[PDB]
Order: C-alpha cells, then structure tokens, then sequence
RNA sequence: UUAAUUGGAUUCAACGCCGGGAACCUCACCGGGGGCGACGGCAGGAUGAAGGCCAGGCUGAAGGUCUUGCCGGACGCGCCGAG
C-alpha cells in the first residue's frame, strides 16, 4: 500500500504476531522474549486513550519500546535521562525503535 | 566434574577456615588449626593457649564452633577437640602474636626482641626472623630487618621451607605490620 | 497514610556484574570462575594451600 | 504505636451493619463501599461488590 | 569376582605410587588377582593472574600451574576388598574413585 | 464503655482477682479481641458474652451509646482500676484499656459469677 | 563536545594500564521517583501500626501521592549519645 505496514487502522485489527513479518529481527525479538511489568503498565496507560476508560498520558523512562500502532496519534514523554522530549507518533514509525525519535544530547560535530 | 578439579573445591574450605578462626580466638591466644578432613565427619583439632576461653562457660564457644563450620563446610558432621599449644617458641604464629601484645603496649623494637629473638633460638630453630613493616611509630614509611641463623638463602630452597606467622597489631597512629617467620630444625 | 516499600530487583543473573567471590566480597579484581569462585588478589596467598605451585 | 483512627459505629441496644463482610475471610473484616468496589485491609484484596 | 577400576589422582609425587602399591595392602583381606600401577596422563591445570593490582607500566604476571597425576589400578575381587578402600581414603592428598563393573 | 467518671457498681475484690486470670484461660478457646476499638465490635454485633473494662477508656469519641449497649445485650462488664493491670494479666503485654472474649468455654466458671453480681446488684 | 562522557595512571617507573568483558547491571558518574538511622535515652501506648488497601486521578514501578470509604494485631519514627 503506503506507509510502514499497511493502512493504520486495518493493522490494529490484525496486530499481533501479523506485524512481525513486515518489519526487522529487533521488533520480532522485544515481542517474543516477553517484557518487564514496568513495561506493562504503559501497556494499560496507551489502552485507556486510544479507545475505553479515561485516558493516562504516557510517562515512560524506557527508551526499549518498539512502536506498535496504539501509540499512533498520542504523544508520549520519554525520559532519555536528563528531562522528558514529547514525541507525536506517526504511521511512518510503526515497527520503528523508541530510542531515535528522541536526542539524548545535543549532537553535533565537534569542533 | 573432575577428578583434577577435586584438590581445589576442599583445599579452599581449608583457606576459609584458618582466616575466620586465628582472629575469634586471640582471646585465649591462637597458634594453629590441625584439620583432619574424612568423609565421616572434619575434625578440627584447635590450638590454643588457653583452654577455658575455647571451650567456653558451660559450652558457649562450643555452639559458636558447631554453627560456623556448617556454613563453610560440605561435612555436616563437624567435631570440634582444643589441644594445647606446648611450645609457643617452637611456632612462628603464637610469636607474632606475642610480638603483636609488646608492641601494642609502646615496648619498643629491640626492647621486645629481648623476647622475640633470644628465646625463640634456645628453644631450637635452623633460623628466625623478624621484619617489622610500617612507619616505626613515625610519620614516614619504614622497615626493620632482624637476622639470626639460615632462612634466606639461594633458590626458593630454605625460604619456602618454613613455619610462618603474620599477626596484626593495632596502633591509634597507625598499623603496624608483624612478621615472625622461624623455620624449625630440619 | 504509610511509608513507602523497595527492594532489590537488579538484573544480576548474566555478565562481570553477576559475580561475586566469597573471600573479599568484591569482583572488581578481574575474577576467575572455572573451579574455585574467587580473584587474583585471592590467589596471591591462597594457590599453595591448593596445591598450585610457583615453579615453572 | 498509635494516633489516630477509628471509622466503627456504636448502635444502642440493636445491630447494624456498617459495611459487607469479606466471604474470604468470614466476618470481623469489613469492606469499604465506594459504590461497587470492595477494599479488604486484612490482607490486601482487590474486590467487587457481590 | 567384581572388577573393580580405582582410579587414585593425587598432588604430590611421592603419595602416588606409596598408595597404589601399598593400597595393595588395604585391599587385601580375602585373595585378589591385581594389576599393577599403570601410569595415565598428567593432566595440567594452568590458571595465570597477575600479581600487580594497578598493571602499570611494565610487569610479570605469574603464571601457575597444578599438576594432578593419575594412576590407575584394577583389581579383580570380593565386596569385602573393594570396600577396604572406600572405608578409608585419609585427608586429600588423596582422591580416590571407584568405578563399578562386574 | 467505662471512665473513672464512671461507676455504677461497686466490684468485689474476690471477684476481681479472678476476672483478671479469667481472660487468660479464656484467650485460647476461639476469638479474642482486644483494644478499646475492638471490643466496641464485640458489643455492637453482640459476638462477646463477656467485655473487661479499664477505667481511663477517654475520649468520648467511644461513649455516647455505649455504656447501655452492654447492659441491654445482657453482658456483665466488670472494671480494672488501670489498663496496666488488665494489660500485664490478661493475655495481653502492652497496656489495653479494654479486650472482650469471645467464648468463655474455658472460663465459664468464672464469668457466670459476674452476671450475678454486676448483673443483680445493678447492671 | 555533551546533562554527564566517572575516577586514577600521566617521562623511564601512564596510555589493549586497574577495564584478560565497556547496552541497564557493571559503576564509581549523571538524571528523575520513593526511603531508612541501629542499641540504649527522651515525651508517646489500647486515643489502634510502624503494615495493608479497592476505584479512577497521578508514577519508568510502590495506596507512593489525592478524593474517598475501610481492616489485622500490636512499639518504634523523630532525634540525642553512639554504631
């Protein structure tokens, strides 16, 4: 079609085991080998917006994410150790690594 | 997992032993720990100056000993004997330990070697030494050397053929670090 | 209301950063694991009781 | 030890019923009613109001 | 009979061949029919650490070396025999296995 | 429940020493509550058939309802000058100014004795 | 240069050296969230906990924090000597 996958609301209801293909051995990797219960938590924190009960912005530290369509269309405030970067999420970036879209200094070249 | 690898996983519980027991007994004075190691149960044969503070009041110490080798060991049944030390002077760790008490007290380094080193020769050795790292009570770092008989010599033959203490003696300035090394007749 | 809880829940189970030896309590020293769970500074005095010799 | 908390109320000569009764843990411990939820502090429960 | 494979590894040189023709000794107490010594390998542990905590500059490290030296025995005898052996093993310096076949 | 405000009867001595043994026999038979708190239950639901009281039960946050609520539930109460004596006598080893037992199948002698003397002479 | 690029070593006798394990750990350093002080002494005790907790509102997680309603049994915070 267009974009990363397919069209963006067509994925959420294949989403999972579907996405693996689609996208590199990273994405595979973070879905099959479980996560950590402070992970889960933000797992709720995205349901509540993108559909039911009230929503919960999302506050995160981790940076170990990998972008699943649900976190399309809301901002999320990663921590990447020294203070929270705002990120809006795109269709662009499904199956895409939490840790790019957000500098963590300011990175320029030396000089 | 081995048969080669079976004289390093019962020698360290030897090691772990000797460092724990040399330190909880200087109230009764330490010397040595014969451990005689069977399958059937590790009796340890402790030597000590006084008896009455390694048996205890009434089995006090006699507790402590059951409970701690436990831990350490892979034999469940512990037995516990206090032998007597019956020359001090023979042994080089109840004479780094009788150097360590003049020191603490202020006893100077050739006021305490009236005792450390022209009587541990009468009782017998090929050779003795003192070495008293530190600072000698100063500000600077220096040592001391004290020589009678063989016990340096060419080769690691009659150097690592020796009876060997180390003893701690605290100061309120300082550390200061007490070797006696006597190498029995042989 | 009531005073907060914390535990430990470090991910020590894997690397430099699992390992400990039993005789110094530390494995900042570069450790050695294979047969005995102890260090290099816990092998300068403890060889010899292990029947490790000097010579070469 | 204490200081200060007490939320029991005292009937005169009848009984009442403040609260439920935890079904998991027989009488004694009463749940707190915030409008269909149920809070246990015995133990800990999360509880819904049967 | 029940053949018996001890196989004796030891750490000294001279506790070797003093307990594999004098475990001769402690084995019999009924009649046997043995084997004498025969010499495997040494098998050689080497463990190097360096000596120097900081590293710095030029150093030696010291490298170690334990060698264990095996021989093994076989003895062809009663229950009574084999048990001589595995009744008493002394402090080690000594590792005694004991390998069971008929 | 009770104060030193408080007296409406007048407990015997002889009865006294044995009504603060008679919470200790009675403390491993089934339920024993304890605390001022506690024994307030004890009575609103009615589960005791014995309440031990202390005078120096303060505030009034407790006393508004309750010292009828024991004689209409037909439950002697019996008091203790302090919670230091029903607090070092009674089971209990830090000072409680009330405990109720919930079955006295052990100190059945004992606590019938109460409600024939401070439970006749009045409530 | 960066929020920080943790520290030492710094001619021989510092620079594949401690680091012959450097994503979190490691880790000392940095950033944000919470929090303990023993053993005696000191006012306090049952006038209920130091511990616990639904549900949303908030935390990277923890009734942690709030609105709000509520339990089980009973000693320790705070500090001052001094670990």
């Amino acid at each position: 079609f267009r974009y990363r996958g397919y069209t963006l609301e067509q994925l959420m209801n294949m989403s999972l085991e579907e996405l693996a293909r689609l996208f590199p051995a990273r994405q595979r990797r973070s879905l099959k080998r479980g996560l950590t219960p402070e992970q889960k938590k933000l797992l709720r924190k995205i349901r509540l917006a993108k559909k039911g009960k009230y929503k919960k912005p999302i506050r995160t530290h981790c940076r170990d994410m990998i972008i699943l369509p649900e976190m399309v269309g809301l901002t999320i405030y990663v921590h990447n150790g020294k203070e929270f970067v705002p990120v809006e999420i795109k269709p662009e970036m499904i199956g895409h690594y939490l840790g790019e879209f957000a500098p963590t200094r300011k990175k320029v070249e030396h000089g | 997992m081995a048969i080669e690898r079976y004289f390093i996983r019962e020698a360290v519980r030897e090691m772990l032993i000797d460092e724990f027991l040399e330190k909880e007994l200087r109230r009764a004075g330490y010397g040595g720990l014969d451990i005689k190691k069977t399958p059937l149960g590790t009796k340890v044969i402790i030597f000590a100056a006084n008896p009455g503070y390694v048996i205890g009041r009434g089995g006090r110490r006699i507790r402590e000993l059951t409970r701690i080798l436990e831990k350490q060991f892979g034999l469940e049944n512990p037995q516990i004997e206090v032998e007597e030390i019956k020359n001090p002077y023979l042994n080089a760790k109840v004479q780094a330990v009788r150097l360590a008490q003049a020191l603490e007290r202020g006893i100077h380094f050739r006021r305490a070697a009236y005792a450390a080193l022209r009587a541990i020769m009468n009782n017998g050795a090929r050779g003795v030494e003192i070495r008293l790292s530190g600072k000698l009570t100063g500000e600077r770092a220096k040592s001391i050397r004290f020589y009678q008989g063989y016990l340096a010599k060419v080769g690691n033959p009659a150097e690592t053929l020796v009876s060997k203490g180390y003893a701690q003696a605290l100061l309120k300035l300082g550390v200061i670090g007490v070797k006696v090394a006597i190498m029995p007749p042989g | 209301m009531a005073k907060a809880d914390y535990n430990k829940r470090k991910p020590r189970k894997f690397g430099k950063g699992a390992r400990r030896c039993i005789r110094c309590g530390q494995y900042g020293p570069i450790i050695r694991i294979q047969g005995l769970m102890l260090c290099r500074h816990c092998f300068r005095e403890v060889a010899p009781k292990l029947g490790f010799r000097k010579y070469e | 030890m204490g200081q200060k908390w007490k939320l029991y109320e005292i009937k005169d000569g009848k009984v009442i019923r403040k609260n439920k009764f935890c079904p998991r843990c027989g009488p004694g411990v009463f749940m707190a009613d915030h409008g269909d939820r149920w809070a246990c502090g015995k133990c800990g429960y999360t509880e819904w109001k049967k | 009979m029940q053949k018996a494979r001890i196989k004796i590894a030891s750490t000294n040189v001279r506790s070797l061949d003093e307990v594999a023709n004098q475990i001769k000794q402690i084995a019999e107490r009924t009649g046997v029919r043995m084997s004498g010594p025969i010499p495997l390998p040494t098998k050689r542990i080497r463990i190097t650490t360096r000596k120097s905590p900081d590293g710095e500059g030029s150093a030696t490290f010291d490298r170690w070396e334990l060698r264990v030296h095996k021989r093994l025995i076989d003895i062809e005898a009663d229950e009574r025999a084999m048990r001589q052996i595995m009744r008493i093993r002394v402090p080690e310096d000594v590792t005694i296995e004991i390998e069971l076949i008929s | 429940m009770a104060k030193p405000s408080y007296v409406k009867f007048e407990v015997p001595k002889e009865l006294a020493e044995k009504a603060l043994q008679a919470v200790e026999i009675a403390r491993d038979t089934g339920k024993i509550r304890k605390g001022t708190n506690e024994t307030t239950k004890a009575v609103e639901r009615g589960q005791a058939k014995l309440v031990i009281i202390a005078e120096d039960v303060d505030p009034e946050e407790i006393v508004a309802h309750l010292p009828p609520l024991c004689e209409e539930k037909e439950i002697p109460y019996i008091y203790v000058p302090s919670k230091k004596e029903l607090g070092a006598a009674a089971g209990i080893e830090v000072a409680a100014a009330s405990v109720a037992i919930i079955e006295p199948g052990k100190a059945r002698d004992l606590v019938e004795e109460i409600a024939m003397k401070v439970k006749e002479l009045m409530k």
